[PDB]
């Protein structure tokens, strides 16, 4: 055979805030925020850089409780970014950062819920 | 052999390895990360 | 009046001074630079008392070069950089069949093999970019991938495909429904019905897409300036100030493409 | 995603309110119209009761596809809105 | 065709010439 | 900081410069009469110390360019109020020189920010590969940051120098130590930005569109002023000393 | 069967303006950076973006009529290269033809909806079909063809008509990859100084008009 | 040298100033015809002193792009769409050859790969359509097939034929009288006398055809077409 792009295609189920479930396509080895950007669910101009310090949780996502065990644990920086932009200084205990989640072939069929948009212009 | 030990186990291992570092600019002086981040209060 | 005449004379003096300065600067360069001249490239050209018969609805790009005895059917299109040299023998392009960018269609010298025949391209065929055709007989409803080379004496039967980056050797016939490809151009696989639908849809999409290019490449200087001004004026929008003023600026029809070339036919 | 226990309980509880459905036959795999001898009106009534115990909606093209309580409970367990 | 038609543009040209001449005189007379 | 961040960038540029000059003029024309037993000198002493300390300790925990600029403005306000704390002709002269230099540096920095604002710059990490795409805008921004820090060869060092001299003249040795420590911290988080542009190698780059002519000339003139101010600083000192004396006679 | 065509009497057989290099399609206007060098023979149609340090050489066609085409920083498209975009790709990813930074595209390269990661070298006569990914720090040999949906792993050299794996690139080659793009950018900048902002051809047009009145 | 480049740049500055003055003079009179987007393509383009040298009896198509130190012999022809770019080194095209349509004969763009080899073309050499000659050398009376991709360091001996679409790898020598084809190029068969005669006759046929094409290209530009383009409503 040969090296197919389908060999690193990760299927995902991303849910927009109004409850609609659409299947997105991502690449294993790239951030989940990049996968969400392809379909346009998250505005690319809000999180152009997949870097932790260049982030104010514009890529916040809600992972399913059964699918959160197959992911690296949240780092201190991720928690600090999540708390400040929560608008209530509370932890939802199941929300991750899009730029800090790297897709993997073990993440096939992961269901992720995208919350409502937040202003980011200035 | 005593001088060879005197070269590493003390002069390089303790005097200038981390003892100056711990009281220097990053051994314990990096508490500004634990201090600047608290300015949000 | 008098002020206008005085300003015109001053402008004439300024133009003369500027041209003199340009000449002096050219002299200091040592006359090494080759000056740009008027475009001498002829889109349609005659060779031996033979003229192309391009139809009214055909889109021939200005950078294309249709030369010699070339007969082109309705709805087809010749794209940028394409060369159709029918000087030695005939070239017949069918109806609705587009020849894409940088493609070359040439006909043999009527004696390359003794029994040479003119280059015939059927209807609704599509030829990919940078493809080379040198005496084929491509039948209608066929596909030639980009970069494919078709040597003299080949025939591409109906509903057949030539893979991109192939080399169909001389006197080779591609049967219907095959995907002949590779440098030796050997049998790859059979065509599925989805591929046939894709071929027809691509041909129709190119017929649809040639129209905007034809309408853009034939504009006059006055229309081009007006469209450039309109494009600059509506490049960025401010809905807040328009809502304050009670107006709604709408994009002029000159800057609106037909919905039949959009990815999914977007009305809004 | 949702665990199978709670969705199984929620699909095993509401089905016994039709004054004819046998409590002994209801199980994670028990077709509505075929295994229980239901009517097409009851076949749509079960789907309506699925959106009667919650606020989500089932499109008209998602009600007549599969009348099986196993796929129904799988779909319920794959309902992010519910909890 | 030896006439400039735009009246507004002609006045701008006259004003620019006047500004240049006045600036030169200002730098010379003072 | 919230007002500076939420305000439009061209608006934020004007509020960072114009109000401060006039308000400081009012404060000076109040000090000419309001020196009631050095009551304001103590208030401004505490305010300047706290302002320097808080600006230095707060601008290190900033990831956005505009919040960092706001905290830099607060720190420089404290540095200027050092001059208020020491009531003397030299103190007021240091104050006015610092105001002038700070205003010019702020105009430079905000012109640079507005140049990148055309491509929606929000974070310091956004200007990561600027030394590759625009290797002269990165140099200009580094010059402005170093001038904020107070590196000797640049113009921002002269103001801090003469303010420290004024503080030591009145005998307030405690102001000098606080200013020195705050200057160290400030230079640290100012060279932190210069590290991002030149030394880091981000995986994803952001390309900015060319700037326009007005901001280009403004940047060029201000950058030539900043680097070459030490060579010919006499007119500024002369006009400042003339201004300080004229407050009373 | 028709075998009948109607020649148009208003068809132009010689456009004195030549071929226009920038061809806007409706509201889509190609964007070319002031630092970028585009050869006068190049045709840019539709939504095509050329960034700083990029260069497009003679005979290249960049038709962004269907989907977006982007050429990255210091990435070059060499002589007679056709870059085209499709509505969609077989893999399901967006079909925008994206060329990242420090990418060298050899002559007679046909790119269609392919995405090329930064610091790549594409050989001559290379064909990148729809939905093909070329991972970063990889080299594609000359005359190599990869079918739709194929991928070139990062740090490897690939070639052949049904493109196959050849060997693994060493450190020196994968660090030399951007230097080739920089050198080609320097050559393009050398070519860039030969053209003034405005051509002087309109004077010849005026002379031709005066030779026939107005 | 470096003295010449300074004068060249100063000439550019003065020419730019003169063009700006001419545009200003046009604006005073109300004309705006300088805004017309005319094609800036030149069939003969130079890079400082490196200017192509084309013989008088040589057909160069108006759409062909010849750049840098390129030498064209008598009786040679560069057909439509060809790009002959030799700037870091020289491109020498012999007498009686024919760079056919959409072909490319260029030299390496940088010294990182090594030393840039000048491209040399012999006499009566036939270059096929859409063929790439990248820093190679070919002896006289040779044939290069359609779609060939000769690379640098390649020597094609006299009476040597390269098959169509073949890709000759770097530093490869094709012996006289042998046909090399496929990817990569490999020996296939030995040339026959009839093929040699046909190769010889093709050069003369194209040389005669180029004269007719040049005669049809040297006609005065039509004024009816110019008038029709001018008035478009
Ligand atoms: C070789 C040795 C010499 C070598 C040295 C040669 C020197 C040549 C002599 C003088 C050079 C003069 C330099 C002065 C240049 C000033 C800047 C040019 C200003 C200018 O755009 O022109 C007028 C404008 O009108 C004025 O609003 C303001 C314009 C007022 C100034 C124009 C008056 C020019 C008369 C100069 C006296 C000529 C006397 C004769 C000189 C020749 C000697 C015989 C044309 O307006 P416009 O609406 O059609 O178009 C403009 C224009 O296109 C651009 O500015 C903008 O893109 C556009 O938006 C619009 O503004
Ligand atoms: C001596 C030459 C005067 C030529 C005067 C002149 O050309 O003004 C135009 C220039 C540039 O302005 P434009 O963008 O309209 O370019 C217009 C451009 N001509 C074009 O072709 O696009 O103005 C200046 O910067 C110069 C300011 C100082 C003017 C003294
Ligand atoms: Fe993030
Ligand atoms: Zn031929």
């Amino acid at each position: 055979g040969s090296k197919k792009v389908s060999d690193r295609i990760v299927k995902l189920s991303a849910i927009d805030p109004d409850g609609y479930k659409q299947d997105i396509i991502g690449l294993s080895g790239q951030t989940l925020l990049r996968a969400l950007t392809h379909t346009g669910l998250i505005d690319p101009a809000s999180h152009r850089l997949d870097d932790i310090e260049a982030c104010s949780a514009e890529c916040e996502v809600q992972i399913a409780e059964e699918w959160l065990e197959k992911l690296p644990p949240r780092t201190y920086d991720e928690e600090y970014v999540l708390k400040r932009s929560s608008r209530s200084r509370i932890l939802n205990k199941h929300s991750r950062l899009g730029c800090q989640v790297v897709l993997t072939q073990e993440l096939q069929g992961m269901v992720v819920a995208v919350p409502e948009a937040k202003p980011w212009d200035i | 052999r005593s001088f060879l030990r005197f070269g590493y186990e003390v002069s390089f291992e303790a005097l200038d390895k981390g003892a100056i570092e711990i009281l220097g600019p990053y051994g314990i002086s990096y508490t500004f990360r634990r201090l600047a981040e608290r300015i949000s209060q | 009046g008098t002020l206008g005449r005085a300003i015109y004379t001053v402008g004439n003096w300024i133009r003369g001074t500027g041209q003199a300065l340009d000449r002096v600067g050219s002299l200091l360069q040592g006359s090494h630079r080759i000056e740009e001249h008027l475009s001498r490239h002829r889109t349609l050209m005659n060779v031996f008392d033979k003229s192309p018969l391009v139809d009214k609805d055909v889109f021939v790009a200005p950078s294309a070069s249709v030369i010699g005895d070339v007969q082109i059917g309705k709805g087809s299109s010749i794209w940028y950089g394409c060369v159709l040299r029918g000087d030695v023998n005939n070239i017949s392009v069918g109806s609705g069949t587009n020849i894409q960018d940088n493609t070359l269609v040439h006909v043999a010298k009527t004696n390359i093999s003794g029994k040479v025949l003119p280059t015939l391209i059927g209807d609704n065929v599509t030829v990919g970019h940078s493809a080379v055709i040198h005496g084929c007989t491509v039948e209608d409803d066929a596909f030639v991938g980009m970069g494919a080379t078709l040597l003299d004496g080949v025939v591409v039967e109906k509903h057949a495909m030539v893979a991109a980056g192939s080399l169909v050797k001389q006197n080779t016939r591609i049967p219907s429904g095959e995907v002949w490809g590779g440098n030796p151009a050997k049998f790859m696989r059979k065509l599925t019905d989805e591929e046939i639908v894709y071929i027809s849809q691509s041909a129709k999409n190119y017929i649809n897409l040639a129209q905007i290019h034809a309408s853009e490449n034939s504009k006059s200087f006055e229309q081009i300036e007006v469209e450039r001004a309109l494009r600059k004026k509506y490049a960025r929008k401010d809905e807040d100030y328009d809502s304050m003023l009670g107006i709604t600026r709408e994009t002029p029809p000159e800057l609106i493409l037909p919905d039949n070339v959009l990815p999914g036919g977007k009305p809004v | 995603f949702l665990d199978k226990s709670e969705v199984t309980d929620r699909v095993l509880s509401v089905v016994k309110n039709f004054q004819k459905v046998d409590p002994s036959k209801v199980t994670p795999k028990a077709n509505f119209q075929n295994d229980l001898g239901l009517d097409s009106l009851d076949s749509v009534e079960v789907v309506m009761a699925l959106e009667e115990e919650f606020g989500f909606e089932i499109p008209d093209n998602e009600a007549d596809k599969i009348q099986s309580i196993d796929l129904a409970v799988d779909f319920i367990a794959s309902h992010p809105q519910a909890k | 065709p030896k006439v400039s038609e735009d009246k507004n543009r002609n006045y701008a040209v006259v004003a620019g010439v006047v500004a240049i001449v006045g600036s030169i005189g200002w730098y010379l007379k003072a | 900081p919230d007002i500076y961040e939420g305000s439009p960038t061209p608006v934020t540029a004007f509020l960072s410069i114009a109000p401060k000059i006039s308000i400081f003029a009012n404060i000076l024309r109040v000090f000419i009469y309001g020196s009631y037993g050095a009551t304001l000198q103590q208030i401004f002493f505490f305010c300047s110390i706290a302002s320097m300390i808080l600006g230095a300790l707060a601008a290190m925990a900033q990831t956005k360019v505009k919040r960092l600029l706001a905290y830099s403005s607060i720190g420089h306000v404290g540095y200027i109020c050092i001059g208020f704390s020491c009531g003397t002709i030299e103190g007021i002269q240091s104050l006015l020189i610092g105001i002038f230099i700070y205003a010019l540096m702020t105009m430079d920095a905000f012109a640079i920010v507005l140049a990148l604002r055309q491509t929606r710059v929000k974070y310091i990490a956004d200007l990561g590969a600027l030394a590759k795409t625009n290797p002269i805008l990165a140099i200009t921004f580094s010059i402005t940051m170093f001038s904020y820090a107070g590196i000797p060869p640049l113009a921002g060092f002269c103001s801090k120098f003469y303010l420290f001299f004024a503080a030591l003249g009145c005998g307030a040795y405690f102001l000098a130590l606080v200013g020195v420590v705050t200057s160290v911290i400030g230079c640290f988080y100012y060279i932190r930005l210069v590290k991002r542009m030149f030394f880091d190698t981000p995986r994803t780059w952001i390309l900015y569109e060319p700037m326009d002519r007005n901001k280009s000339l403004l940047l060029a003139m201000t950058s030539f002023f900043i680097t070459l101010f030490l060579l010919y600083p006499s007119p500024l000192f002369s006009v400042t000393h003339q201004m300080a004396l004229s407050l009373y006679l | 069967p028709k075998s009948q065509v109607t020649p148009s009497p208003d068809r132009v057989k010689w456009d004195y303006r030549g071929q226009r290099q920038i061809i806007p399609l409706g509201q889509w206007l190609p964007k070319v950076a002031v630092d970028a060098y585009v050869a006068p023979n190049v045709v840019l149609a539709g939504q095509v973006t050329v960034w700083d340090g990029s260069s497009v050489w003679n005979g290249a066609v960049l038709r962004g009529d269907l989907n977006k085409i982007t050429v990255g920083f210091c990435s070059n498209v060499q002589e007679r290269c056709v870059v085209h975009a499709a509505w969609s790709s077989p893999t399901g990813l967006p079909a925008q033809t994206l060329i990242d930074r420090y990418v060298t595209v050899g002559a007679y390269s046909l790119l269609r909806s392919c995405t090329i990661e930064p610091e790549c070298i594409i050989g001559q006569h290379s064909i990148l079909m729809e939905g093909s990914l070329v991972e970063t720090r990889s080299i594609l040999e000359a005359g190599s063809v990869l079918p739709p949906g194929r991928r070139i792993p990062s740090g490897e050299l690939w070639g052949g008509n049904p493109a196959r794996f050849i060997r693994t690139l060493t450190n020196e080659e994968t660090l030399e990859i951007p230097k080739l793009a920089v050198a080609i950018n320097h050559l393009s900048g050398d070519y860039f100084s030969e053209f003034l902002p405005y051509s002087t051809i309109y004077l010849e047009v005026e002379k031709f008009k005066k030779s026939l009145g107005i | 040298g470096t003295l010449g480049r300074a004068f060249y740049s100063v000439g550019f500055w003065i020419r730019e100033t003169g063009q700006a003055l001419d545009r200003l003079g046009c604006r005073l009179q109300g004309k705006n015809y300088f805004r017309e987007q005319l094609s800036r393509h030149r069939t003969l383009m130079n890079v400082f002193d490196k200017a192509p040298i084309v013989d008088k009896e040589a057909f160069v198509a108006p759409s062909a792009s010849v750049i840098g130190d390129v030498h064209i012999g008598r009786g040679s022809s560069i057909w439509y769409g060809c790009v002959l770019r030799g700037d870091v080194n020289t491109v020498s095209v012999g007498s009686g050859t024919n760079i056919q349509d959409n072909s490319l004969v260029h030299v390496a763009k940088s010294n990182l790969s090594g030393k840039v080899h000048p491209t040399i073309i012999g006499d009566n050499v036939t270059i096929g359509h859409s063929a790439v000659l990248h820093g190679c050398t070919v002896e006289d009376e040779t044939f290069i097939g359609m779609g060939a991709t000769l690379l640098d360091g390649v020597v094609v001996e006299k009476h040597g034929m390269v098959a169509a679409g073949a890709l000759v790898r770097q530093n490869t020598r094709i012996p006289s009288g042998e046909v090399w084809g496929g990817n990569p190029a490999r020996f296939l068969r030995k040339l026959t006398d009839e093929e040699i005669a046909f190769i010889s006759q093709s050069a003369t046929n194209y040389s005669n055809l180029a004269q007719a094409h040049a005669a049809e290209n040297a006609k005065p530009l039509n004024v009816i077409e110019f008038e029709k383009v001018l008035r478009k409503k």
